[PDB]
């Protein structure tokens, strides 16, 4: 519906699911990346002690964490040992929020079947590869 | 050789697929599931749990007990220096019978075998090998088996002093004097010597 589909973002699922750990023992991601267009709606998350763009103050600096909720009708999907697969990734303001949590309300009714998400924002790290 | 706990861990993880291979289970590889701890990738990636039975590899730390320096030396113009190092490292296994496949790792480590690999891997010797708890925690569902153990370590590693150099000419002068403070000395040496 109209309200559902108010915010147009970008996803990166890795449509392979062929993640190992190589002969060292590192882990090695899923290689094959696509990016894809998904609409949905995005809101801040109120509930607890949950922190909404809360500036932190540390020794080592300051960070930012956030935190938002999401309804529509694509299945993403989080990670699962069980299933083998890596979780989705969803670009809002132009940085990475991981999926972490799913509700699952589809299948219940016609008009108002969907989803929610909880997504976190991705701390701030280098990078490193040990691909085989 | 140069210290490096990174690739402790690899050696140690490479030798373990020999050693104790036999009783864990395996991946779609047909590997035997041994991983290093706190997996990750690309700076954000994170791997998932294998299937039990499996091991994990930890480093804890490193100290120097011996001293601070063991050897100065030079090794071509280049001065060189030697540290003792020790590490303590982290094995654990998850599953079904970690006690019973933690039992006969300690009996391997032992042999006069497999510590002749780790060092051709690693370049490290066995130093201790500590007791082995039997842990349960509880997760969700059901509790799990676990049993960690603790290999101690002992490697030394060489550096280079980019910034050193080398004495190879000396220039040397002396007096003589019947009495302290003669201010004309009686006789001066003056000598010179070269490294050629």
């Amino acid at each position: 519906m109209r309200l559902l589909n108010r915010h147009s973002f970008v996803v990166k699922r890795k449509v392979s699911e062929d993640g190992y750990y190589n002969d060292d023992g590192d882990w090695v991601a899923s290689q094959d990346i696509v990016e894809v267009n998904c609409k949905g709606n995005i809101q801040p998350y109120i509930k607890g002690s949950v922190k909404n763009g809360t500036q932190i103050a540390l020794p080592e600096g300051i960070r930012l964490t956030d935190t938002r909720i999401l309804y529509t009708t694509y299945k993403l999907r989080t990670s699962d040992d069980v299933e083998w697969n890596e979780s989705d990734i969803v670009m809002i303001d132009g940085h990475e929020y991981e999926v972490f949590m799913t509700m699952d309300w589809s299948q219940q009714l016609a008009h108002t079947s969907h989803y929610e998400y909880i997504i976190i924002r991705r701390d701030k790290m280098n990078a490193v590869r040990n691909s085989r | 050789m140069q210290l490096e706990t990174a690739e402790l861990e690899k050696g140690l993880v490479r030798t373990l697929v020999d050693v104790i291979g036999h009783r864990l289970a395996r991946d779609k590889n047909n590997r035997p599931n041994v991983i290093r701890a706190y997996p990750s990738d690309n700076s954000n990636d994170k791997g998932l749990k294998p299937d039990q039975p499996f091991i994990t590899v930890y480093c804890q730390d490193a100290a120097t007990p011996y001293g601070w320096v063991l050897d100065k030396f030079v090794e071509d113009d280049v001065v060189c220096y030697r540290i003792a190092f020790q590490i303590p490292v982290l094995i654990t296994v998850n599953g079904k019978g970690a006690h019973s496949i933690m039992l006969e790792l300690k009996q391997r480590l032992e042999m006069s075998s497999v510590r002749d690999l780790i060092l051709e891997e690693t370049g490290a010797t066995v130093l201790d090998t500590g007791a082995i708890p039997n842990d349960y925690t509880y997760l969700n569902t059901d509790f799990e088996n676990s049993a960690p153990l603790v290999v101690t370590l002992v490697k030394n590693s060489v550096l280079k002093d980019e910034r050193g150099s080398i004495i190879e000419r000396v220039i040397v002068d002396g007096e003589l004097v019947y009495e302290e403070g003669q201010e004309p000395p009686e006789y001066t040496i003056h000598l010179d010597v070269d490294s050629k």
